[PDB]
Protein backbone atom coordinates (compact mmCIF):
# COMPACT_ATOMS: atom_id res chain seq x y z
CA UNK A 1 0.00 0.00 0.00
CA UNK A 2 1.26 3.34 -0.38
CA UNK A 3 0.82 7.08 1.43
CA UNK A 4 -0.40 10.58 0.47
CA UNK A 5 3.38 11.32 0.15
CA UNK B 1 -6.48 14.05 -7.31
CA UNK B 2 -3.51 12.72 -4.75
CA UNK B 3 -2.55 16.12 -2.56
CA UNK B 4 -6.00 16.17 -2.43
CA UNK B 5 -6.75 13.16 -0.42
CA UNK B 6 -8.02 13.03 3.00
CA UNK B 7 -8.52 11.30 5.96
CA UNK B 8 -12.43 9.17 5.94
CA UNK B 9 -12.29 9.65 10.17
CA UNK B 10 -10.66 13.21 11.04
CA UNK B 11 -10.96 14.61 7.26
CA UNK B 12 -7.50 16.43 7.32
CA UNK B 13 -5.44 16.02 4.64
CA UNK B 14 -2.06 16.15 6.76
CA UNK B 15 0.94 14.32 7.54
CA UNK B 16 1.03 12.91 4.03
CA UNK B 17 3.49 9.98 5.03
CA UNK B 18 1.25 8.64 7.46
CA UNK B 19 -1.61 9.17 5.40
CA UNK B 20 -3.18 5.41 3.84
CA UNK B 21 -4.55 5.32 0.32
CA UNK B 22 -7.26 2.99 -1.11
CA UNK B 23 -5.98 0.82 -3.31
CA UNK B 24 -9.68 0.93 -5.00
CA UNK B 25 -10.76 4.73 -4.71
CA UNK B 26 -9.35 7.91 -4.29
CA UNK B 27 -10.17 7.57 -0.31
CA UNK B 28 -7.62 7.81 2.45
CA UNK B 29 -6.99 7.45 6.17
CA UNK B 30 -4.15 8.15 8.49
CA UNK B 31 -2.89 5.15 10.41
CA UNK B 32 -2.88 6.53 13.53
CA UNK B 33 -7.04 7.12 12.98
CA UNK B 34 -7.57 3.76 12.17
CA UNK B 35 -9.36 1.25 14.46
CA UNK B 36 -7.82 -1.10 15.38
CA UNK B 37 -4.39 -0.31 15.37
CA UNK B 38 -2.35 0.02 12.54
CA UNK B 39 1.12 0.89 13.46
CA UNK B 40 2.83 0.82 9.82
CA UNK B 41 1.64 1.45 6.65
CA UNK B 42 1.18 -2.19 5.00
CA UNK B 43 3.07 -3.85 2.14
CA UNK B 44 0.44 -5.14 0.68
CA UNK B 45 -3.07 -3.92 -0.72
CA UNK B 46 -5.04 -1.70 1.13
CA UNK B 47 -8.91 -1.66 0.70
CA UNK B 48 -11.64 1.30 2.31
CA UNK B 49 -14.46 0.58 3.72
CA UNK B 50 -16.87 1.97 0.86
CA UNK B 51 -14.51 -0.81 -1.15
CA UNK B 52 -15.18 -3.67 1.32
CA UNK B 53 -18.62 -2.99 0.66
CA UNK B 54 -18.68 -3.95 -3.06
CA UNK B 55 -16.86 -6.88 -2.74
CA UNK B 56 -18.36 -10.81 -2.83
ZN1 LIG C 1 -7.03 11.07 10.14
ZN1 LIG D 1 -11.70 2.61 -1.40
Amino acid sequence: ARTKQ
Amino acid sequence: SVNKVTCLVCRKGDNDEFLLLCDGCDRGCHIYCHRPKMEAVPEGDWFCTVCLAQQV
